[PDB]
């Protein structure tokens, strides 16, 4: 309710909640090595000028369904920029 | 604190579409319950692989809720899911609590049977398109994996890994999925 | 008159590398026997999928010979195969009768343990190369599937379909393999 | 409601696989309609036995639904069933209404042709296994009679009585089947 | 030059005991004539299977002699054979020329009616024993198939294949019978 | 002749997860060597308890082999074990010679670091699950103590007694473990 | 301003009953001084764990008073505490200032030796009951932890965590104890 402590209690659980995220992060991107010092027929220098230019298929097709969900942040903001307009009856 | 998955295993289920997601999800640190639709009894799958559930769906339901409900395919498997009042209850409630529902191959047809996620973009096995599109309650997709909100669908045994990793990504994030993927030697 | 496959299922076996070949081979019209290494008891796999074998290896052996002997992987699974005198006997005799031996992931390491197919070009999981190449009794390959005579090897869960279809092709010919492949919705 | 059976009789049908089920089912108090695939005309069977159908399939269809649709075998008979759009429609609709479909010898191959009961455990004549398993749309069984849900299959002239009695049991229950069996002097 | 069989088809004949021998014998390369007792007209059998004879008995008789005369059973069928003077003539003449006579189920009762093969070991349907043994003109046998010289008898629909194969053996030898038997999928 | 245990003590080790197993094992008649990772110098533990090792790891290694290698936890302790080439060598060789490896709390993470016992069912401290499951090289367990072949794991200070007694049981048998347990006044 | 604890560490002390309370109390934010009864020298415990005290009891005493004085057990440890004039002085003065005294296992026997807290309800190790109850200067309790005013006692290695957490609760309150306890994974 207090202007931002609504999001300064909810953020505390992108800190309770989204904690278990980069915790994995650290927890899990530290052993590249393991199979590193090993050799796999999955990279032969067309899985670079190909095996790189096809991880577009899954990363490409996030934003059909995040058509809205990186734009529903272009939903909820400039209606505080109308708690700007009604406020410069007051502010100024 | 682990994410949790319920995999509903019916007689005639495609065993590859069952085992691949269970395995892959377990690799991701998901607590998976393989729940036997008609009890704790061993389940004969489409190609006679016999899988012992962790419990009955009855009992598994009591330990819920789950972050994802997974429907394997197989013609008979999917028919069995489609006929179950218990499954209907679980899917309705999962949709309600804004939980993920993932279905592969013929699996999505159970969504239709229980009036789940109407209006969603879906894929199915090519063979199952006809049945799924009966009534025009979905838009059809040719993508190997389709995710439209909390409805995640996929096409067949050959898309099982992609399906499973999409679930991992949904529950545990991109980085975890990538980690799990690495040693699978996928193409 | 059907071709026949023996799949040796040990505790700690990778369940994807077990189930995919069994299923795929059954789709090809192969009579598959899933034989429990230590008997008819249900087998706990690497990710806790519990599979009921069709019989004990003891009993399966008596109904042989088989057109292929299939070794799934999994670190513990492969260790268990590697330690079994029964497995040694079966592989020796299969090599002798000029029958196919197929091993995936860590599976090939059992070949090394039982001194099977020395001099062969082989692949394994990247992680298992070290173990396999101990003694220099093979030449190593990076191919997803490797076939050198009657020794057929593959790399991991992600190559399971390719491995299985290579076995189908070896037993039943290209046309059968293609038929079976089509509805799998592989990439 | 006596139970009702439709037997679809095509040119080149195996006459023993036609007559045995018709007779046995009639003994069970089933109302059987022998329907000529291409009309009311007398039908020359595989070994030149000439059978007069009770009516055309056209007319028989109008008097439906039937509790079972029976497909006799014979290579040419089965080919004829496989090529008929009318048969396709009848089987699709029977599968839909959750009615029994029973096929013997080469008969099951018509199921494949019309994309009926995919994923089902089936048997066929040994000679017809190859054709039936083309595409891996079934799991194959060596049992003399196989019943998986609403798909009932059998192997040949020599399994005809068992096939027929399995249909009786499915429609009319065990006790009726036993009654009918007794005076047949079976082994 | 083919061996030849006459099958006498009367109204009320058991259609399975008619069709099985005709079919099986034709598989053996026997030239079979299905002769309608009262002409070329279609014959309504015991369970309303309607079979078109190849010719009238009149005409068939003219093309004789035959290596075997076959009497199907059925209570009414056998009664009809029993009352026919033409049948009497044919059986008398066949017995005379030392040709084979084969009768199944109620069929043997026509032997009694026409005073054929008195003193022979015979079997019949259990139900027909009393009628057959009237006068003590035979010794009774419980064997599924009985052959005493040129008098071959059998018991019922369920012994039809064995009866037919015994005829094949008598006419064409064991090797031919075995060949014909193989694809019948008998137990 | 006594069984022998090596306990590897690194700076930042949890002192309770060090002392409890050493004490309990010594009560069981195991000869325990507390080996300082970076020499004979006193080791400051996680809560500033300072433990004097019996010797350097260098020297302890020379007196091997040991029936068990024990890895205490503590975040920094486990990090230190994870970074040691000497530890890698010891674990590789222990796994090789089919010796027991036991790790508690964060301790198991060193197994991951040195690619030890991949495919094993393991437990860890809840906090350390993420790190341990990085790559899906294990199956995770919620049991207080987990033993999968020669890989024995446990969860934290509060499971230390159970962990230690499981090692005793593994080395010395059930009866010895029970004897040692009795006076510990565990519930 | 933090609460403060003195842990008196004697030769022959049970190292688990020493380390567990020190560690647990430090987790609670208590300033713990591990004071060597016989000086600053490293102390050999009952199972040869060698612990370096933070200082001599001499020096620790100069920094007093403490909110709790903790007596670990071990039969020889407790004997050593029982024989020390310095310990007597410390306990007398602690009892006087109405400070907490906590003793575990054989530890309480030092209370008896120095005539501390007579009339108190106490527990000890079962083995130490005899010695403690010599003279009937206490009432005996079977509870795992006993607190009677400023005399807190406990039974053995197996009650060490409960003992330590009871001290935390006494000094720092319930909420702190709960915070500390949670990650200990107690039973």
């Amino acid at each position: 309710m207090d202007v931002f402590m609504k999001g300064l209690s909810k953020a505390k659980e992108g800190v309770v909640a989204a904690a278990e995220k980069t915790k994995q992060g650290v927890a899990e991107a530290a052993g590249k090595t393991k199979e590193g010092v090993l050799y796999v027929g999955s990279k032969t220098k067309e899985g670079v000028v190909h095996g790189v230019a096809t991880v577009a298929e899954k990363t490409k097709e996030q934003v059909t369904n995040v058509g809205g969900a990186v734009v529903t942040g272009v939903t909820a903001v400039a209606q505080k920029t109308v708690e700007g307009a009604g406020s410069i009856a007051a502010a100024t | 604190a682990s994410k949790r998955a319920l995999v509903i295993l019916a007689k005639g289920a495609e065993e590859m579409e069952t085992v691949i997601p269970v395995d892959v999800m377990r690799r991701a640190g998901i607590k998976v319950t393989v729940a036997g639709l008609a009890g704790k009894d061993p389940v004969q799958c489409s190609r006679d692989v016999v899988i012992c559930p962790d419990a009955s769906l009855e009992d598994a339901k009591k330990e819920g809720p789950y972050d994802v409900v997974v429907l394997p395919g197989g013609n008979l498997g999917a028919q069995n899911l489609s006929e179950s009042a218990a499954v209907k209850e679980i899917l309705k409630e999962q949709e309600n609590r804004k939980g993920l529902i993932a279905a592969i191959c013929a699996g999505p047809t159970a969504l239709l049977a229980h009036e789940i996620g109407f209006g969603s973009k879906v894929t199915t096995h090519p063979l199952a398109k006809d049945k799924m599109m009966n009534g025009g309650h979905y838009t059809y997709s040719e993508n190997r994996v389709e995710k439209d909100g909390l409805i995640l669908t996929s096409r067949g045994p050959g898309t099982s890994f992609e399906f499973a990793l999409a679930i991992v990504e949904a529950l545990n994030g991109k980085e975890v999925a990538a980690q799990v993927k690495a040693p699978l030697v996928l193409k």
